[PDB]
């Protein structure tokens, strides 16, 4: 997973 | 403006470029993945989900060239401050890299977690489905309390070395970043500044969560007392009729909802729930209908159809990864990931997922780093409030999933409030006691010697429930659940309950409904869907204190319509609790 954030842009 | 200013523009017009072509291909490698498990995939996706991560760091650098006190306009600083974060660069590169092993160990050791049948050590149970399957559905006394403990006593105390160190490091990366602790940092999502007569100080998190607490405990209690009657016949010889609830009878691994006593608590179990399952699968309905119902509904209320690309492109049953999802890529392209299935559930959980798509599209023309929920709580009370209109029967006739002539009995009613308050009202007082205690020790009000005294005091003052066997300072239980052994904050399902309840009601004014409010449906009211898109369309652009305005006519959470909502359930706990203790003395253990 991706999102608009700066501290959790990604997720695996 | 001034040159700093002028610049910044320019820097953020290009970021909020870059920012969408590559978090539309990013999101799009992600789109492949989840619809597609591959092996290549995975790494596939981690090209595309690294690509991602590095280009904000460079961006956070370049962001950094500008000072936030020489920005004036209120939309750049947001952008700016949300770029220049440090997080865990502020460490050094051995912290960082030990935060990480200890971050990544403490994961690991709760999604590995198992227990053995001590007879038979070859036999092991995980978490999902063995331990859960029990915690919810055995009716043993000694079973339950063997899985409760067991997980506790493998997981929680190989956690809790690991644990302390965590609190460390996380309060010395906190504070480095400028804030009194790591519950601080947590708190800063909530924070507004600069806006004279929206502003939302760090520390009144505290204050507005322990005060509408405080208007909650009245229904709580009466709510615990006629569990813990039930219960007793239950467990019998096992529960003290002025007591706590051992923790291990809450119908999960931590009590943290109480759903699975519904069955054990049910007011009138001769009346079946309303189940609209078997009228779908009569009436012929499929995923399609499901989703175009859903389209149906909020067009009824002023907003727009879904997109073409939504139809094309989204996933509505199994052919992947089925979590029902609401996906927003940029470039307008805006999906559902669902393993559709004919029923009602599926039904209200499509209601629910396409709230999230509206909310959505209606923020897609802020700022790149602006198209979010307003804050952590927003996203998922949008959703909530969806699923109560479309599940009441008010609704359920319109659709002709109901008969015409239904009429739903006032047993019925009360059967459906207590079976939402096991879910929605018992998890609160466990919210905000868990929060509570995380945010004293990232204080460092609680020593390290006390850390499982003072959680088993806070249990049985705030939420009611006592241990069933006593745990000393080897154990780290707080950890044994995902979202503190997994570094999440867990104050988002205190907030997001309460707004959810505020949204609804103010929603259910402005379409001037009559009765109870818990059989509100909004539908075919404009003005409700202009009130709450209102709110929807601004994103995080303005503080959460004036979208939560827009929608409610005030700028606070407010736990008065949640108490509304259950209103004809507290009324009905009272009589029954007349002949009984509401409320509970801390001093009764089941081993003490
Ligand atoms: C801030 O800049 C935006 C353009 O980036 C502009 O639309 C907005 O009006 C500015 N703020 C104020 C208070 O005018
Ligand atoms: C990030 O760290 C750098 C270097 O320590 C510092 O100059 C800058 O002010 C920090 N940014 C924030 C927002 O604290
Ligand atoms: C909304 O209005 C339409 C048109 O009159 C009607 O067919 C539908 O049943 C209404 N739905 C509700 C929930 O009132
Ligand atoms: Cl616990
Ligand atoms: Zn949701």
């Amino acid at each position: 997973y991706v999102f608009r954030s700066l501290r959790t842009p990604f997720i695996v | 403006q001034s040159t700093i200013e002028e610049q910044a523009k320019t820097f953020l017009d290009k970021f909020n470029h870059e920012a969408e072509d590559l978090f539309y291909q990013s999101s799009l490698a992600s789109w492949n993945y989840n619809t597609n498990i591959t092996e290549e995939n995975v790494q596939n996706m981690n090209n595309a989900g690294d690509k991602w991560s590095a280009f904000l760091k460079e961006q956070s650098t370049l962001a950094q060239m500008y000072p936030l006190q020489e920005i004036q306009n209120l939309t750049v600083k947001l952008q700016l401050q949300a770029l220049q974060q440090n997080g865990s660069s502020v460490l050094s590169e051995d912290k960082s890299k030990r935060l990480n092993t200890i971050l990544n160990t403490m994961s690991t050791i709760y999604s590995t977690g198992k227990v053995c049948n001590p007879d038979n050590p070859q036999e092991c149970l995980l978490l999902e489905p063995g331990l859960n399957e029990i915690m919810a559905n055995s009716l043993d006394y000694n079973e339950r309390l063997w899985a409760w403990e067991s997980w506790r006593s493998e997981v929680g105390k190989q956690l809790r070395p690991l644990y302390e160190e965590y609190v460390v490091l996380k309060n010395e990366m906190a504070r480095a970043n400028h804030y009194e602790d790591y519950g601080d940092y947590w708190r800063g999502d909530y924070e507004v500044n600069g806006v004279d007569g929206y502003d939302y100080s760090r520390g009144q998190l505290i204050e507005d969560v322990e005060h509408t607490f405080e208007e909650i405990k009245p229904l709580y209690e009466h709510l615990h007392a006629y569990v813990r009657a039930k219960l007793m016949n239950a467990y019998p010889s096992y529960i003290s009729p002025i007591g706590c609830l051992p923790a291990h009878l809450l119908g999960d691994m931590w009590g943290r909802f109480w759903t699975n006593l519904y069955s054990l608590t049910v007011p009138f179990g001769q009346k079946p729930n309303i189940d609209v399952t078997d009228a779908m699968v009569d009436q012929a309905w499929d995923a399609q209908r499901i989703f175009k119902e859903a389209e149906k509904f909020f067009v009824s209320v002023g907003l727009p159809n879904m997109t073409q690309g939504f139809w094309e492109n989204s996933m509505l049953t199994d052919p992947a990864v089925c979590h029902p999802t609401a996906w927003d890529l940029g470039k307008g392209d805006f999906r559902i990931l669902m393993c559709t299935k004919v029923t009602m559930d599926d039904f209200l959980t499509a209601h629910h997922e396409m709230g999230h798509i509206q909310y959505d599209m209606a923020y897609a023309a802020q700022p790149f780093l602006l198209r979010n929920g307003a804050n952590e709580g927003f996203h998922e009370a949008v959703g909530e409030i969806m699923s109560l209109s479309a599940a009441t029967p008010k609704h359920l006739k319109s659709i002709g999933l109901l008969s015409p002539d239904f009429q739903e009995d006032n047993e019925t009613e009360i059967n459906f409030l207590l079976k939402q308050a096991l879910t929605i009202v018992g998890t609160l007082p466990f919210t905000y006691m868990l929060e509570k205690w995380r945010w004293m020790v990232f204080k460092g009000e609680i020593p390290k010697d006390q850390w499982m005294k003072k959680w088993w005091e806070m249990k049985r003052e705030i939420v009611g429930v006592v241990e069933p066997v006593p745990h000393d300072e080897t154990y780290c239980d707080p950890a044994s659940l995902f979202h503190v052994s997994n570094d999440y904050s867990f104050i988002r399902y205190y907030t997001r309950t309460l707004y959810q309840f505020q949204f609804q009601e103010a929603l259910c004014q402005a379409a001037k409904h009559e009765g109870p409010l818990h059989k509100c449906d909004i539908s075919n009211s404009t003005e409700a869907g202009q009130k709450l898109f209102n709110m929807l369309r601004l994103g995080k652009s303005e503080p959460w204190t004036l979208a939560l305005e827009n929608v409610v006519g005030a700028k606070n959470m407010n736990v008065r319509p949640l108490l509304n909502y259950f209103e004809p359930l507290f009324t009905w706990l009272k009589d029954q609790n007349k002949n009984s203790f509401v409320g509970w003395s801390t001093d009764w253990s089941p081993y003490a």
